[PDB]
């Protein structure tokens, strides 16, 4: 139900600029198709380009230095049209380099499609949004919110639903009390044949291997008062 | 000092003795009829007094032996008195 | 839970895992101390200094217990 | 004055107690030879007041530590996360970054 | 066969029928062949199901 877009080099945006640094914040450098899928009407190849030769601020945007413009005419007189090399001599991007050379030497139509559309500058947008593009943001946050694998997200489902079947599990018990009828709480089965229950034993209890000092009365007064909360359980309910 | 040439002796015939022990019996608990041509080679008084004489008994060929064995899991209690100190001497990174 | 003796013996467990550490030794202590079981606790660090002796957090905290049960024998 | 030890924060801890018992006070042995047992006689008083200094203590300290995580948990200015541990992962990342260089 | 012989074992050499026999368990008698194969088939199959 979109027709399909062939051919994806386009002029990008503030929006698609703006989810791409977003997604390269949480997917990071080097996977490129993951990036490219978040935001249609671009490709992989063309958001590294976006990165690399635009929106990465490690890249040097200002104006060149009175050495660095010399350098700029002595570069480009030594290596004939070595646009890379030269850019990579001065740290700089490559069509900062370009566009810097001709206003040294110096001194588009409609229906063209633009190359250097990654290395050039974004529009912003009117005021309102285009349809498409909040449709890009919805599913660019549905995107950025997940961090889960489908093991993890059934183990939140399994955690509540058990949880919701105990709760009803105590509601029948209290309403049979009610009546009273008193229906013990039945145990969860054993998986296999020597499955431990942890109310039958202190189940690898060891005992803090006695020194020498005399620990009878406080045995005693322990004993009492475990003894006093369980009646009170029983009783009063906590 | 070096150990003397005695306590080698004895110390080598004791130990010696307790892993040929310990070999007859892991080869003689075995299910190869071959193991038992590799090993090398009662009364006890049950009370002040009574005089039993253990024997044992002649088992089936086919019928399991070992009857009790099996493969389980065990834990151990690891139990000790014994505290032993640990005897120690009193933004870069 | 009030249960303390299901509580010693996760302690004790907890210890032979891994001695070399403090916070455990520290909270065993203070879990008899608090339930206000003063033996067990001495019998505890004495277990403690005992096992560990050169470190110093442990010492001071038999010392701060002797001295605030009012003992100037057993301090000195 | 940088990190502290641990054979000194001990003293210091020890220290700050026993100024605290101070202001609070402001505020036999019998072996038996049968088992090799020894029986202390200790006052009620004062194991009590043990008791409830441990109980108060721990509560403050929980406390403190209880409101230290809301007034951690207002201040935004950090960077940009997505859930509740990122922001502790990102503010760990400026405490390493803004001391180191 | 002849170039590599592989040279009985003249010890120890625990034979199976001759302990099979020292048992009190088994018992000895003589039957037709026949007879013998019929009950062989009998067992095997009886042991495996």
């Amino acid at each position: 139900p979109p027709v399909p877009i062939y051919v994806k080099g386009g002029v990008w945006t503030n929006v698609e600029d703006q989810i791409l640094k977003a997604a390269v914040q949480k997917y990071g450098t080097h996977q490129w198709s993951k990036v490219a899928s978040l935001l249609q009407k671009k490709t992989a190849r063309q958001s590294e380009l976006r990165w690399n030769e635009y929106l990465n601020p490690k890249l040097n945007f200002t104006e060149f230095s009175k050495e660095e413009d010399a350098q700029l005419l002595d570069l480009a007189r030594e290596l004939p049209n070595q646009w890379r090399t030269i850019a990579d001599m001065m740290a700089r991007p490559a069509q900062v380099c370009v566009e810097r050379y001709n206003r040294l030497l110096e001194s588009l139509k409609a229906g063209d499609i633009n190359p250097n559309a990654e290395t050039q500058m974004a529009r912003p947008d009117n005021g309102d949004l285009e349809d498409e593009e909040k449709e890009m943001l919805a599913e660019a946050r549905a995107r950025l919110l997940n961090t889960q694998g489908k093991k993890a997200t059934r183990k939140i489902r399994e955690r509540m639903l058990e949880e919701s079947k105990r709760i009803a599990e105590l509601q029948k018990r209290r309403e049979l009390k009610q009546a009273g009828i008193n229906v013990a709480i039945k145990k969860p089965k054993k998986k296999y044949g020597t499955d431990i229950d942890y109310n039958e034993d202190i189940v690898y209890e060891q005992a803090p291997m006695p020194g020498i000092y005399d620990t009878s009365t406080e045995d005693r007064q322990i004993k009492k008062k475990f003894e006093q909360f369980e009646r009170k359980v029983n009783r009063k309910g906590l | 000092p070096l150990p003397t040439k005695a306590e080698i002796q004895e110390c080598t015939a004791r130990t010696k003795s307790y892993i040929q022990r310990l070999v007859n019996a892991k080869l003689a608990n075995s299910n190869n009829r071959a193991s038992s041509r590799y090993v090398t080679e009662a009364n006890l008084l049950l009370n002040n007094s009574h005089h039993i004489e253990v024997v044992s008994k002649q088992m089936d060929p086919l019928l399991p032996r070992f009857v009790g064995k099996k493969a389980r899991k065990v834990v151990a209690p690891t139990e000790n008195d014994e505290v032993v100190p640990v005897l120690h001497m009193d933004n870069e990174w | 839970q009030h249960d303390m003796r299901r509580a010693r013996s996760i302690f004790e467990r907890a210890l032979l895992v891994d001695s070399s550490f403090i916070p455990l030794w520290i909270r065993y202590i203070d879990a008899e101390l608090k339930v206000k079981c003063i033996n067990h606790a001495r019998n505890l660090m004495n277990r403690a200094i005992s096992t560990l002796p050169r470190v110093d957090k442990l010492w001071y905290k038999y010392l701060i217990v002797e001295e605030s049960l009012n003992n100037v024998e057993i301090v000195r | 004055r940088g990190g502290i030890s641990y054979d000194q924060l001990a003293k210091l801890s020890y220290e700050k107690t026993l100024r605290n018992l101070a202001t609070q006070t402001q505020n036999k042995v019998q072996k038996d030879t049968k088992t090799g047992k020894i029986t202390i006689a200790d006052d009620d008083k004062l194991v009590n007041k043990l008791a409830v200094s441990l109980q108060s203590e721990s509560k403050k300290r929980y406390e403190a530590r209880k409101r230290q995580m809301q007034n951690a948990k207002t201040l935004y200015g950090v960077e940009s996360f997505i859930n509740d541990k990122n922001k502790q992962f990102n503010e760990k990342l400026s405490r390493e970054s803004k001391g180191s260089e | 066969n002849e170039l590599h012989p592989t040279l009985p074992t003249n010890h120890n050499k625990t034979k199976l029928l001759k302990s099979l026999k020292n048992t009190k368990y088994f018992q000895q008698t003589t039957i037709d062949w026949v007879e013998a194969g019929l009950q062989l088939c009998r067992q095997g199959h009886n042991m495996l199901n």
